[PDB]
This record gives C-alpha cells, structure tokens and sequence, in this order.
C-alpha cells in the first residue's frame, strides 16, 4: 500500500560504463556500478520505485544493466517530420496569437 | 611518457586523549555551595 | 601549583579555566 | 601537580566546614 518514488538519473553514461574496461579507474568506477546493480534488484525485493535514464551514447552502458527487470523500456527520440514540425510550431506561438501580437499574413 | 594520474585518501581519529575526567568538577561546586549555605 | 588542567585539548577554553582555579 | 593542589583544596574546605 506504499506510495511511489521516482529517481531521475541525468547523463547516466558518466558513471555507469562497462565493467573491466579501465580497471575501475583506481577502483571507484567499478564499485559504483556493482553497488548500483546490487541495489536495483537484489536478494531483498522492492516494488515501489521507478528509475529514468537519459544519454546520447547508448552503446557504452554496461550490458548487465540493460536487461529485462532493471531497465526494460528503451526508447529512441529522433528528428520530426512535416506534421511534427507543424505541431511544434503551433505549440510555441499560442501566447502571441492569443493576444493579437501576430500579423495576419504569417 | 604516460602520466596524469589520481589517488584516493583515508583518515585517522588522532585526538584519542580523554577529556571526561577533568569535566567532573560538579562535586567541588556542591561542597562550596554547602559552605555558602 | 603551576596549573590545574592537563592541556590535552589545547584551545583557550582550558587556559582561562586554569587561571580561575588558581 | 594535580594531587597536591586537589588535596590542598580538599583539606582547606574540610577544615572550614568543621
């Protein structure tokens, strides 16, 4: 009956690179990954968390983390097409058109 | 010439010397309070 | 008798203390 | 030096009390 807790990692490819790639760079860069893995899904179980991650280089993250049960839903956001551009231009000119600051020949 | 490295650090609680013993001056104040009484 | 507090902690708090006692 | 001064103070206090 618990609530919901949200965590938002930003630029997750800065601390979660592949294990054994650089000897942990003096150790910390490996123990960090091990602790995170053990915490997301371990012997004890949690059912009221949600973790969101973002990155521009998605082929560097550790494989043992991108498996079902840890980070399932992977999504790719790409450039829009004509209808998308029309919708984006419609979103960002509502306030002007509301107060009549936009000419009638646009 | 490979170079440009880093390191980690630890600490130590070196102020082991006790201080509680010299702070139990209450009894002398009690005796002098009795004297003033 | 030359002092009353063992200055294991140094700091001013001890010093004044000692004088007062004397 | 602790013992001498502490005992001296105690002696003076006890004598005053008595």
């Amino acid at each position: 009956n618990s609530g919901l807790h949200i965590i938002i990692f930003d630029e997750i490819d800065a601390i979660c690179k592949q294990r054994g790639s650089m000897a942990g760079s003096t150790g910390v860069h490996d123990t960090v990954v091990n602790q995170l893995l053990s915490k997301i899904d371990g012997v004890e179980q949690l059912n009221n968390i949600l973790v969101i991650g973002m990155t521009n280089r998605p082929d560097l993250i550790d494989e043992a983390l991108l498996r079902p049960g840890r980070l399932e839903v992977k999504m790719e956001i790409g450039l829009p097409d004509e209808k998308g551009r029309l919708q984006i231009l419609h979103i960002h000119t509502a306030r002007m058109r509301g107060h009549q600051l936009l000419s009638a020949d646009v | 010439a490979s170079g440009i490295i880093m390191d980690s650090s630890i600490s130590k609680q070196a102020l082991s010397e006790i201080e509680t013993r010299h702070s139990e001056i209450i009894k002398l104040e009690n005796s002098i309070r009795e004297l003033h009484d | 008798s030359g002092g009353f507090i063992r200055r294991v902690t140094n700091d001013a708090r001890e010093n004044e203390m000692d004088e007062n006692l004397e």
